[PDB]
């Protein structure tokens, strides 16, 4: 069985006549390794659903990214920043870290004051480009 | 090889022809005889193996020497270079106007 | 965003991006601990099928 | 700039047409993206299959364009019925409605 | 339809095929619905001399 | 639920549920503001005063 | 978890890009819907005792 | 040449008429991939190698 | 084979999109009615009957 992805340890139990498992019958969730009898569940390589909040290209070229439904401590684990380019490692972690219910947002500066918002982030958070000049959340 | 061997061991001369279809100007092709060019009329055309029907007009485009077939939006060949005369003719489909 | 939107200029707002950032570099193969070869020769050279 | 809603309509129409023509730019798993190469190289007993795949892909693309235009037309009707109500209640007469 | 050919032309007896026999002797339609039957007849057809 | 894990997302095979823009607490605050405004000031709540 | 993903994307990902744009538009209009139903007045009066 | 060192020859600037090859020999195997043998006449070829 | 499977999956997604279209249309109709009620009956008095 060939594929591309990242595998983790699983707590599933396999019957002796079962080696390949499917929860939803379109992808193989878990495999039993041929050498060691432990069961390893396979997850897709790139996951987390990154979304980029940006102003217009005519305005500026600096962007901010939100990784959907993750924790801020697990962002390098989820996005696998060690195989990414060093440009992508800037948005993996940094000084500005904001944790929202929608996800972990990297690339914008959080401000306590509130304004009317034009970029819908979600979970009560919004974005705008006014403050040098940087994207604020 | 021995003439007394069976067919499975008989010599089989193999010539394999490798060729690319319609990405460049064509040096070699088949026995069909060229005919006249009828410009600004609806006619079945065959430009370097590119068959079809349509009406062709004169074009102001410029082609690089390694480019023979052009596409603006990559599903219809907008323009062709005629093999005999080096002028560039852009082909448009026969029926249009949206009546 | 430019690659997913197929445009060199993006507008203001949020955009969802497909994965264009990671590519695999190494390959691993895991096969069962099998050492002996199959008797394909013994079957194939059999004097009588 | 405060007229963001009309410019938004123009931009959505532009993006829909651009996405459609770049959908036509694709080959949809055929030997070539252009129809003429498929019809030229292959004989009918499999050229018809390849053309079938290409036409099915193009029809799916145009029908997805229709689906996106449905979302656009629904939002346009919501806004335009609101506009007609605002017209007939506010310029042709005084409105006791609040905000 | 019945005829006699060699061994290298049975492949040419097929829809959408080229060759001397297909071009000049017997051509099959592209939308052909039928079965082609062929067998070796070196015994009866090929006489001595 | 807005407290879901990403294991449910890989269970969905790419389908995700984005949290809403307005938190339920913010909706409750808006409803409280509407109720307090209408009970205290009447229809002058809408004019702005 | 396909072995080839770049070829699959460059041949069939623009359909998913358009559909993802449709779902993003649906999400945005849902957010604007809850905005226009709950935020007709942007004034916060504290609830009196 | 032998199959371990096959000879590659460039064919260009001529007319690829295979109708004259009928009298020379009969080909036991003639399979065209990516092109049809019936449509081999009404096409023109960019680079041909044998 | 991958073309067939991916075409089937894309058709399933597109049918899901058209079902979400029905849901979004009904939700927008009900929410526009709710916004009309918010404009009329809580911020003022309604002379409309039933
Ligand atoms: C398979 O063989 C290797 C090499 O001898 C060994 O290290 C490994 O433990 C074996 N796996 C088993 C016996 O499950
Ligand atoms: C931005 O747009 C304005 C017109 O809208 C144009 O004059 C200007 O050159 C643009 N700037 C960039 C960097 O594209
Ligand atoms: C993220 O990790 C921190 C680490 O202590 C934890 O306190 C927090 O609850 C986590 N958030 C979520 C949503 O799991
Ligand atoms: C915002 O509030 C946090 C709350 O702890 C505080 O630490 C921070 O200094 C505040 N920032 C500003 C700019 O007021
Ligand atoms: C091709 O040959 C014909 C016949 O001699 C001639 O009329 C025509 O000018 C030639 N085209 C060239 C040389 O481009
Ligand atoms: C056939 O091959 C097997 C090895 O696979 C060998 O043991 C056997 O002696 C061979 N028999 C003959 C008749 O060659």
């Amino acid at each position: 069985l060939t594929g591309t992805g990242v595998l983790t340890e699983s707590n599933k139990k396999f019957l002796p006549f079962q080696q390949f498992g499917r929860d939803i019958a379109d992808t193989t969730d878990a495999v039993r390794d041929p050498q060691t009898l432990e069961i390893l569940d396979i997850t897709p390589c790139s996951f987390g659903g990154v979304s980029v909040i940006t102003p217009g290209t005519n305005t500026s070229n600096q962007v901010a990214v939100l990784y959907q439904d993750v924790n801020c401590t697990e962002v390098p684990v989820a996005i696998h920043a060690d195989q990414l380019t060093p440009t992508w490692r800037v948005y993996s972690t940094g000084s500005n870290v904001f944790q929202t219910r929608a996800g972990c947002l990297i690339g914008a500066e959080h401000v306590n004051n509130s304004y009317e918002c034009d970029i819908p982030i979600g979970a009560g958070i919004c974005a705008s480009y006014q403050t040098s000049q940087s994207i604020i959340a | 090889f021995q003439p007394t061997n069976g067919v499975g061991y008989q010599p089989y001369r193999v010539v394999v022809l490798s060729f690319e279809l319609l990405h460049a100007p064509a040096t070699v092709c088949g026995p069909k005889k060229s005919t006249n060019l009828v410009k600004n009329k609806c006619v079945n055309f065959n430009f370097n193996g590119l068959t079809g029907t349509g009406v062709l007009t004169e074009s102001n485009k410029k082609f690089l020497p390694f480019q023979q077939f052009g596409r603006d939006i990559a599903d219809t060949t907008d323009a062709v270079r005629d093999p005999q005369t080096l002028e560039i003719l852009d082909i448009t489909p026969c029926s249009f106007g949206g009546v | 965003t430019k690659c997913t939107l197929k445009s060199f200029t993006v507008e203001k707002g949020i955009y969802q991006t497909s994965n264009f950032r990671v590519q695999p570099t190494e390959s691993i193969v895991r096969f069962p601990n099998i050492t002996n070869l199959c008797p394909f020769g013994e079957v194939f050279n059999a004097t009588r099928f | 700039s405060a007229l963001g809603k009309l410019q938004d309509v123009v931009n959505q129409n532009a993006q829909a047409l651009n996405t459609l023509v770049k959908q036509l730019s694709s080959n949809f798993g055929a030997i070539s993206s252009v129809l003429n190469d498929i019809l030229s190289r292959l004989d009918p007993p499999e050229a018809e299959v390849q053309i079938d795949r290409l036409i099915t892909g193009r029809l799916q693309s145009l029908q997805t364009y229709v689906t996106q235009q449905l979302i656009r037309a629904a939002e346009i009707r919501a806004s335009a019925n609101l506009a007609a109500t605002k017209m007939s209640e506010c310029v042709l007469g005084q409105s006791k409605r609040v905000d | 339809d019945s005829f006699v050919i060699r061994g290298d032309e049975v492949r040419q007896i097929a829809p959408g095929q080229t060759g001397k026999i297909a071009d000049y002797n017997y051509k099959l339609p592209d939308d052909f619905t039928g079965c082609v039957i062929a067998w070796n007849s070196n015994n009866l057809d090929s006489k001595v001399g | 639920i807005a407290a879901r894990d990403l294991i449910c997302a890989q269970k969905f095979n790419g389908l995700t549920v984005l949290p809403p823009l307005l938190t339920d607490e913010m909706i409750a605050q808006y409803t409280s503001a509407l109720l307090a405004g209408t009970i205290t000031s009447g229809w002058t709540f809408g004019a702005g005063a | 978890d396909s072995t080839e993903c770049s070829n699959l994307l460059l041949q069939y990902g623009s359909f998913c890009t358009q559909l993802n744009r449709a779902l993003t538009g649906i999400a945005v209009e849902q957010d604007k819907n809850t905005q226009e139903v709950f935020a007709q007045v942007k004034q916060i009066y504290k609830t009196p005792p | 040449a032998s199959v371990y060192a096959w000879n590659r020859k460039r064919i260009s600037n001529c007319v690829a008429d295979y109708s004259v090859l009928y009298n020379s020999a009969s080909f036991s195997t003639f399979k065209c991939y990516g092109v049809s043998p019936t449509k081999l006449n009404d096409l023109c070829f960019t680079n041909v190698y044998a």
